[PDB]
């Protein structure tokens, strides 16, 4: 028995975690993004990258605290602890924004490790590997988002802050820069993620609605048993409960499950390809001919021309607090908006 | 920085006077401006009428000048017009009318000092007090 | 009765479905039920009145059930200034007691009395089946609540009568004399559309009307109640409901989700049954008043008010509604059906009056606008008063939002528990709320759709 | 079912667990309490106090424009 | 026997192509008047006034719009919560420059959706189910009503319901975010939570699934053929899957009962919908979301800025911007 | 820094009471794994 | 009976465990710093 293989059976062992060679990837790198995040809205600032607190120490809340993006100035500076930056200090890393690639670095990598896991896992069990290809789509969007995203732009400040309300910037920035709603890659994505939450919910009613009665309880849940052989609800039943109230239904389970499988990875992966476009401000923002009717036209008004003067709106007030290193100035009378407010 | 004695230190009189509020009378003086004139008041705007904020311009504009101590307490006591030509005490909050101003009627001297003191005292810390009500 | 999953069929969770067929242990879980109702008043009101600063108006204060009280004409004068203190805390100190007592006796019968109660009388012992017991224990419940109509009634009329925010010289507690019993109002409130402008038992806007319905609600309860001690179900009403006590729970539910959105709606729109004097003004009102506030602030300074066209060519502060009315202008065009004591002396047969507006409006009136506008019905979850822009130091949330929010969502989740109960007791009385029977499921005789 | 470990209940509810663990979980708690409060996160992290936002000569923010050269731009910012 | 004895047989009888019932017979007129309304007036409807300033806004395809662009646009501002039906206008073209389409349209369509919810629940009924799909489908039913029907009725106007249209629906987005901050509302964070666990769940388990089929195919052959329809074989082993996900992350957190692992995959995203609904409908009270703005003060009392405090400055720009020739006064209250 | 004695010290504490409560047991089972 | 006391699910769970105790004692006494 040769030191690998002693290795691989220790790693392979039954116990209550499964560590696995993926284990080795995983756990380290997981625990350091994941330490890495509540020790950065504990204690971390974002003074000096963004002049804005963002941790408990400094009275931000549980929706207000975030590992904000490092400082515009670093351009994509990986910023590592012993980098030209921080030089080896780790205070100064900390103040600059160090924990940013930090926990984005370690969660990439934890990443991997997780979906190394679900693949490692299925071959010992002997299932195929369906889940790791799922898991394939919440990796698409978190590359997209916080790793293609940023390197497209000027720098790291622009990623997305691991923190709720950091979260809730991106998105409205987003909005307001790139008019991300009107994007159709965007649209597939909600259009993925909508189904796939009608889905779970129709599904899991259904199956709960059609159980057959193995059981004398009330207690349905308790009329199941992980061996038996046979089907727990009525597939017919449920096919002609479908079928005659919206015309059409499910008649082969393995599709079922398929498609709830299918659609919400790929509105994640739909999304993640808008992403990556407009990290090169490649964006859906406009329809040309209705901006080119309106600025002839003074009477031509749509929800879309609407919405773009929103974005203008937001653009303008939000700009000058939002990215404080530019040292915007825009004087009062320079500010759109309408009348009386 | 802290809220120091400077920061504190404002005009008491319109004849140069000084007066520096202690970190009590500020902290009353928030405190009452919070509960009674923040409805109206809110980031120093005046909801009701914007021509008339509570900013520093606005305080120092009127006739008399309101940017000092004593004229805060004295329009506390007697509301009148921006150019000070009419009789606002049915119009505006004050000590004089407990009758129709009861949120008024259990403050002292004291207080109304201390509001007054932090009337002086807010612009300096927020840029945005006495702005526009959209700013 | 088994207190556990194999004796009972029910799950801990579900664990009060085991009380189904034990009559007494079912009457100790409502009385203890109740007796945390009358707890909770009573320890609210006594918590309000222990953070009740009587000077400043109930509405910038986070209260809820002395309004209540001050309605009812108990320890508040004109404007509804608070007079005496002691009626709130008697209030309070009454439910207290009362759930002390309550929960003893449903404690008693959840724990100790007889597990059910048909063994031991006819007149207490019930069952669902019994069509004639159940429709009993309804007319019982019916004069019962009868009984509490007449007693707003009687409140209103020998006991002091009730806050009248409609008052000539002002808003005040008076006796009301002549509730209106013709029959044609009372019950032409309920044919009104549900709509703008209609308001359908929303618009109830003056006390003698609300008196007269509720003499007419006291007789009709009261006479219900008879009839139904008296009679047993119909064939139609046997062949068209389910007769089970899931069933009875169901229909109470529907009937709670109805009263609720009711409710919520209620408090957002009227301001007679809920003055604004202590429940502060309705968004409506609010927008009015700042409509109102602006007009005569620009009347003041030289605005001639009647013809300043605003930037879209609508009259700035005045214009007409579709049908015609004068009524104040910008968006606040959508809230001109609102009536207010406040804004009413200036209203003309035509809407607005324009000599009303020039030569009418008191400081009072100017007071009360700026007083509503101040304190709309606009704020954040944690109480930061105002519209969600502004910045943190007012703290103010209006009590109307409270209880619209509250009672919307309690209506729609008892919506959904009357969705589910009806749903379980037509299955259970047909006999399949626990799946498909294998051996006969229905599916498999039925031919293939196409 | 059982990987091998002891299950959880029967630790948690011995006396051992508890006889450790009433004195070592408050041990932490007030470690993290302390480092708190005698103001030791303040200087690990580089986290303002609230009085050190401004300065007495930096009344703005001191936002990083610097590339490389962060440790003197931040002690000129103090 | 009687007529109407053998009507109400066909009326509810389970072996229709599309199963009528008693709710069916208030859906279909409903339901097809709002579709046959809604088309016609998204092809063709002249522009109309929403603001109530007389500036009509063109929804129509034929008047400019595009599929993303046009909209069936909410009723006049003007209106407010009037009921405004056909015959309550002048003449026609009245009645659309209003925005008459959009109430006919909502009102029709909220009434078909209520009896779309009691049918399945008859059908049920009437095919010896469980009756609780009408319950899930109670969550998507809810959060129609709160941007159809509670948001207009506590805003005082149908004006500011959700139009029927893709960029109108941004609009609203955007609007209903610069007014209640609804990102910071708690009831649209579970909502999130719902979706989004909805989605990862629908995942999770139709991976957990199509991994764990039994071998009854070539392949060449789609496994999907492995299933034949009406078996009571189960096609897939759930003791691996659960042997597989037990590992992934520990034994006692994967499911074992079907049963109550699809209790759980209907009940998140169902429990998300409601909460983020009622927070749909209270915000409709103008209870919005939490306001952080200036809650972190220096020593001397200057603020410090937060992500909040981003977040504020960005719904004030979409707030100061949003319908801009139609408000007077400095509050936007209405 | 003191804060530094202070702030380590609750944690040498925890971990000198789990050891001399632990020590046995773990000791023996340190011995029979090898 | 008779089981392993240190484990790889020991260091698991401690390895979360004391971190967060010891956070959650650093937030509390943050509850009370005054500005
Ligand atoms: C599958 C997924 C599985 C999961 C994987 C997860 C693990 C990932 C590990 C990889 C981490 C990648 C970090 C990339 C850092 C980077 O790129 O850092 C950027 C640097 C270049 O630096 C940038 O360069 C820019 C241009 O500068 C140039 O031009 C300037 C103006 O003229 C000046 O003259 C300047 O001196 C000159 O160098 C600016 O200076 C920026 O500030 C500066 O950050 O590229 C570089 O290091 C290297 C460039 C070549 C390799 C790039 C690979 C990644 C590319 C992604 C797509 C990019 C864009 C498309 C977006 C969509
Ligand atoms: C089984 C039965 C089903 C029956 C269905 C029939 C229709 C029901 C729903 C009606 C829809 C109304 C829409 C417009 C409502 C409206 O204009 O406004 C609300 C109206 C009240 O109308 C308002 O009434 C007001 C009355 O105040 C007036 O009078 C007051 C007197 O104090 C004041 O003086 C005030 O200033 C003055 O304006 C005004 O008239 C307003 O103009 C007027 O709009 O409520 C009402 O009449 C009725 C109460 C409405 C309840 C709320 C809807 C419930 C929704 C549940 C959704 C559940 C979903 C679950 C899904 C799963
Ligand atoms: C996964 C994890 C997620 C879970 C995380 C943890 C969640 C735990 C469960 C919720 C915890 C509740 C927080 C308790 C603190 C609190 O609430 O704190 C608030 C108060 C106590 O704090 C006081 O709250 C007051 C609230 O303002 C009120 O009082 C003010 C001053 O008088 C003003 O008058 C103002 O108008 C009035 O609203 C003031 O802010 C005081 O300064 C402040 O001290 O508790 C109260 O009120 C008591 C409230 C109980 C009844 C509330 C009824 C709500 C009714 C309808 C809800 C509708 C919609 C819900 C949407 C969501
Ligand atoms: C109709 C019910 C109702 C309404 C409208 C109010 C309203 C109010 N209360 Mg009150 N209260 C209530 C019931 C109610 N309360 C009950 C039952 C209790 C006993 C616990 C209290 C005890 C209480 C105290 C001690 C105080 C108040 C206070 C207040 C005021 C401040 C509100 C606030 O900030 O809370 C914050 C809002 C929240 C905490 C959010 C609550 C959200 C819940 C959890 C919603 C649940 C959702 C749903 C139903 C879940 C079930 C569905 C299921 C199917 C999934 C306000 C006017 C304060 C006050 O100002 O006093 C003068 C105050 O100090 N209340
Ligand atoms: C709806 C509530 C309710 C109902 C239906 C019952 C029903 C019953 N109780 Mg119970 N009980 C209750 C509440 C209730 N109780 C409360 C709140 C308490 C705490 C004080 C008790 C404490 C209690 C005890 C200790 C006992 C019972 C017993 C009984 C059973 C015999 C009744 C009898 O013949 O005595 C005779 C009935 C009367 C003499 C009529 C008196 C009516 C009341 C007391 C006077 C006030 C009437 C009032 C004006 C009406 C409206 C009420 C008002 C608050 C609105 C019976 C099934 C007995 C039992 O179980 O026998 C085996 C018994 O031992 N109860
Ligand atoms: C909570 C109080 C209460 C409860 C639970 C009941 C319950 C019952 N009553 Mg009733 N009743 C009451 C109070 C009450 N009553 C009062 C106070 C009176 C005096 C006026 C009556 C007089 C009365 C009579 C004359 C009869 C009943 C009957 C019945 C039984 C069947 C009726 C039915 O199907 O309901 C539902 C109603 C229908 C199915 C008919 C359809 C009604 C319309 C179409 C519904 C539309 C409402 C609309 C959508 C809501 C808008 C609000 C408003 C604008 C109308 C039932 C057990 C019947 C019975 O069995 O006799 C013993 C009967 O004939 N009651
Ligand atoms: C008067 C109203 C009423 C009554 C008497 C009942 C009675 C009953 N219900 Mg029911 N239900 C109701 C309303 C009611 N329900 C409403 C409004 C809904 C919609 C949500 C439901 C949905 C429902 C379901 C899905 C089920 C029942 C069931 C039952 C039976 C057993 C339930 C049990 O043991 O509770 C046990 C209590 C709990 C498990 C605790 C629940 C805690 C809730 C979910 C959260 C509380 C939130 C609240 C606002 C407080 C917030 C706390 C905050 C501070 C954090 C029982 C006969 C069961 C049944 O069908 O039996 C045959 C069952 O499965 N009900
Ligand atoms: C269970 C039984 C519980 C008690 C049932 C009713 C008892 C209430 C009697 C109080 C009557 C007032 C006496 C003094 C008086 O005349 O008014 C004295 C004062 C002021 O009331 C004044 O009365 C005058 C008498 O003619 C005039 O009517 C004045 O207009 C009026 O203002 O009243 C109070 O302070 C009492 C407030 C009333 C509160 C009683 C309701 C709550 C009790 C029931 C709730 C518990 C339910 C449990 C379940
Ligand atoms: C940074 C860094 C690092 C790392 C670190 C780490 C890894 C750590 C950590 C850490 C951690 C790991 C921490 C923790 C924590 C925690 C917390 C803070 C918690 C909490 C909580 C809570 C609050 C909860 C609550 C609740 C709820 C809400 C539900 C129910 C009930 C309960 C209570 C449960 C190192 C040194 C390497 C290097 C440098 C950098
Ligand atoms: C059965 C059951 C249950 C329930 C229970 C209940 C529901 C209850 C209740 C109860 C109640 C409902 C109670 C009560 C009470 C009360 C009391 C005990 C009182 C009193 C008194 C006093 C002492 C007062 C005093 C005062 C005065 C006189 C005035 C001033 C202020 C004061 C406060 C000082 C449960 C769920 C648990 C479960 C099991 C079964
Ligand atoms: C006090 C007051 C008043 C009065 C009120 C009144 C006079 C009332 C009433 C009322 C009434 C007198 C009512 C009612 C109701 C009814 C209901 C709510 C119903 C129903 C229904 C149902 C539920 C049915 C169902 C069904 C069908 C549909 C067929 C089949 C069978 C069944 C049963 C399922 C006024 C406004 C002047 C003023 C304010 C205060
Ligand atoms: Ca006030
Ligand atoms: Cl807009
Ligand atoms: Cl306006
Ligand atoms: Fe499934």
């Amino acid at each position: 028995r040769g030191w690998f293989d002693v290795l691989d059976d220790w790693l392979k062992r039954d116990r209550f975690v499964f560590i696995g060679w993926s284990g080795l990837l995983l756990f380290p790198c997981a625990f350091m993004a994941l330490g890495g995040w509540l020790t950065g809205t504990t204690f971390v600032t974002s003074w000096y990258t963004h002049g804005l607190a963002s941790s408990y120490l400094e009275g931000a809340n549980f929706l207000t605290v975030a590992v904000s993006s490092p400082a515009d100035a670093f351009g994509h500076s990986l910023l590592f602890l012993w980098g030209p930056e921080a030089q080896g200090n780790l205070t100064r890393w900390f103040q600059i924004g160090g924990l940013w690639p930090f926990v984005a670095l370690h969660g990439a990598f934890g990443l991997i490790g997780f979906m190394l896991r679900q693949f490692e896992i299925s071959r010992l069990v002997g299932i195929r590997p369906y889940n790791a290809i799922a898991f394939s789509g919440p990796i698409a969007v978190f590359v997209s988002v916080f790793l293609m995203y940023p390197l497209g732009q000027s720098s790291w400040f622009f990623a997305p802050s691991f923190g709720v309300a950091g979260i809730f910037r991106f998105i409205l920035f987003l909005q307001g820069f790139h008019n991300w709603t009107l994007n159709p890659f965007h649209m597939m994505g909600v259009a993925g993620i909508l189904g796939g939450a009608l889905l779970c919910a129709i599904h899991g009613a259904t199956v709960e609605n059609t159980l057959f009665e193995d059981g004398e309880d009330s207690n349905t849940f308790r009329a199941f048993e992980p061996t038996q052989a046979e089907e727990t609800y009525s597939m017919v039943t449920a096919n002609r409960f479908w079928s005659q109230i919206f015309g059409i239904a499910f008649s082969n389970k393995r599709w079922l499950h398929f498609f709830m499988l299918f659609v919400p990875v790929t509105g994640l992966w739909m999304s993640s390809v808008g992403i990556v476009g407009l990290a090169l401000n490649l964006r859906a923002y406009d329809f040309v001919s209705q901006e080119l009717r309106a600025a002839e036209d003074p009477e031509f008004e749509t929800f879309y021309t609407k919405n773009i003067l929103l974005n203008e709106g937001m653009r303008a007030w939000m700009a000058p607090q939002d990215q404080p290193h530019e040292n915007f100035i825009f004087p009062e009378e320079v500010l759109p908006r309408g009348n009386a407010l | 920085v802290e809220l120091t004695e400077s920061t504190r230190t404002i005009p008491l009189d319109e004849a140069g006077g000084t007066t520096t509020l202690t970190a009590r009378q500020f902290t009353n003086g928030q405190k009452i401006f919070v509960d009674t004139c923040t409805q109206c008041h809110l980031q120093g705007k005046t909801k009701t009428n914007n021509n008339v904020s509570l900013g520093l311009a606005d305080l120092a504009g009127a006739e008399p000048r309101r940017d000092n101590v004593l004229a805060l307490v004295e329009f506390l006591k007697n509301p009148k017009s921006y150019d000070g030509e009419d009789d606002y005490s049915e119009l505006h909050p004050n000590i004089s009318r407990p009758d129709i101003y009861p949120e008024m009627r259990n403050y002292t001297e004291d207080d109304i000092f201390d509001v007054a003191g932090y009337t002086l005292i807010a612009p300096k810390l927020d840029e945005r007090w006495g702005g526009t009500i959209y700013f | 009765g088994g207190r556990d999953l194999p004796s009972t069929g029910f799950a801990w969770w579900s664990g009060n479905a085991r009380l189904i067929n034990l009559s007494g242990k079912l009457l100790g879980a409502h009385v203890a039920h109740a007796g945390l109702i009358v707890f909770w008043a009573g320890a609210m009101t006594l918590f309000e009145v222990a953070h009740f600063i009587p000077e400043k108006p109930m509405y910038e204060q986070g209260l809820i059930l002395l309004p209540h009280i001050a309605t009812l004409g108990w320890g508040v004068g004109p404007a509804g200034e608070v007079t005496d203190i002691f009626p709130f805390f008697v209030v309070g100190v009454l439910h207290l007691i009362s759930s002390a007592v309550l929960g003893l006796g449903g404690i008693y019968h959840a724990l100790r009395g007889p597990e059910v109660l048909e063994e031991y009388s006819s007149f207490f012992g019930y069952d669902w089946k019994d069509k004639n017991q159940m429709t009993n224990i309804i007319g019982y419940h019916l004069i019962l609540l009868g009984c509490g109509a007449l007693l707003l009634v009687f409140k209103a009329m020998f006991f002091g009568g009730v806050y009248d925010t409609w008052a000539p010289g002002g808003g005040d507690v008076r006796v009301i004399t002549n509730p209106t019993l013709n029959p044609a109002i009372i019950f032409g409130y309920l044919l009104k559309a549900p709509f703008g402008g209609e308001g359908w038992i929303i618009s109830v806007n003056n006390m003698e009307d609300i008196i007269g319905g509720h003499i007419w609600i006291g007789l009709i309860c009261i006479s219900g109640g008879i009839w139904h001690i008296l009679t047993k179900p119909f064939g139609w009403a046997r062949r068209a409901l389910i007769w089970s006590g899931e069933a009875y729970l169901s229909y109470s539910l529907g009937a709670l989700s109805l009263m609720g959105f009711i409710a919520s709606v209620f408090v957002w729109f009227n301001n007679t049954a809920y003055p604004s004097e202590f429940y502060g003004p309705t968004g409506m009102e609010a927008s009015q008043s700042q409509a109102f506030t602006f007009l005569v602030r620009d009347q003041r300074l030289g605005a001639n008010i009647a013809s300043a066209q605003g930037p879209t060519g609508l009259g700035k502060y005045l214009m007409r509604s579709p049908s015609g009315e004068i009524i104040f202008g910008g968006e606040t065009m959508r809230f001109w059906d609102f009536r207010g004591p406040w804004l009413e002396p200036l209203r003309g047969p035509n809407g607005l009056d324009l000599d009303k507006l020039r030569n009418d409006i008191q400081p009072w009136q100017v007071r009360r606008a700026a007083e509503y506008m101040t304190h709309a019905p606009l704020g954040s979850l944690n109480s930061v008063g105002g519209v969600i822009t502004d910045v943190n130091s007012f703290n103010y949330v209006s009590p109307r939002a409270w209880l619209a929010t509250s009672h919307f969502v309690l209506g729609f989740f008892f919506l959904v528990g009357h969705l589910w109960h009806a749903g379980r007791a037509r299955a259970a009385a047909a006999g399949f709320e626990k799946g498909i029977d294998r051996e006969t499921e229905p599916t498999l005789f039925m031919p293939d759709l196409d | 079912g059982t990987t091998g470990e002891r299950p959880f209940s029967d630790i948690v509810t011995s006396i051992r667990y508890w006889v450790i663990h009433s004195i070592t979980i408050p041990m932490l708690f007030i470690a993290g309490w302390l480092f708190v409060s005698t103001g030791l996160a303040y200087d690990a992290f580089g986290t303002p106090r609230p009085d050190e936002y401004f300065t007495q000569t930096r009344q703005e923010l001191p936002i990083l424009q610097e590339r490389y050269d962060i440790n003197q731009e931040i002690q000129e910012f103090n | 026997a009687s007529l109407w004895e053998q009507f109400c047989q066909w009326v509810t009888s389970t072996n229709n192509r599309i199963y009528v019932g008693w709710f069916g017979t208030l859906m279909i007129p409903t339901l097809l008047t709002a579709t046959t309304c809604f088309i016609i007036a998204f092809i063709a409807a002249p522009p109309v006034d929403i603001d109530g300033i007389r500036e009509p806004v063109a929804g129509s395809l034929l008047y400019g719009n595009n599929i993303i662009s046009g909209a069936v646009v909410p009723s006049s501002n003007a209106i407010g919560l009037h009921f405004y039906p056909i015959w309550e206008a002048a003449s026609l073209d009245e009645w659309l420059y209003n925005g008459g389409p959009y109430q006919l349209v909502v009102f029709h369509f909220l009434i078909g959706i209520f009896c779309y919810m009691g049918r399945q629940w008859e059908l049920s009924y009437r095919l010896g189910m469980r009756p609780w799909i009408c319950v899930a489908y109670s969550a998507p039913v809810s959060a129609a009503t709160a941007v159809f029907l509670i948001y207009p009725i506590g805003q005082g106007s149908f004006s500011d319901g959700m139009p029927l249209g893709i960029s109108g629906t941004f609009n609203f987005m955007i609007v209903f975010q610069a007014e209640h901050n609804i990102l910071m509302h708690p009831f649209h964070m579970l909502g999130v939570a719902g979706v989004f666990g909805g989605s990862l769940f629908s995942a999770m388990h139709g991976s957990l699934v199509t991994s764990s089929l039994v071998r009854e195919t070539t392949e060449v052959e789609s496994q999907n053929y492995g299933y034949k329809f009406g078996q009571e074989e189960e096609t897939y082993n759930i003791v691996a899957a659960h042997g597989y996900f037990g590992r992934l992350i520990f034994q006692y957190a994967s499911f074992n009962n079907s049963r109550s692992l699809h209790f759980f995959l209907g009940a998140w995203p169902v429990i998300g919908i409601w909460f983020t609904a009622m927070g749909v409908s209270t915000m409709a009270f103008n209870l919005n979301g939490f306001n952080f703005n200036q809650s972190i003060l220096d020593s001397q009392g200057r603020v410090i800025g937060t992500w909040a405090d981003v977040l504020n400055r960005a719904n004030i720009g979409f707030e100061v911007m949003h319908e801009r020739n139609a408000h007077n006064f400095p509050l936007d209250l209405a | 820094d003191w804060r530094v004695i202070v702030v380590v010290s609750p944690l040498l504490i925890a971990a000198t009471w789990a050891a001399i409560n632990i020590g046995a047991a773990a000791i023996r089972q340190l011995q029979d794994v090898l | 009976v008779t089981y392993p006391i240190f484990t790889v699910r020991w260091l698991a769970v401690h390895t979360l465990a004391v971190p967060s105790v010891f956070f959650v004692g650093a937030i509390a006494a943050m509850q009370f710093i005054q500005r």
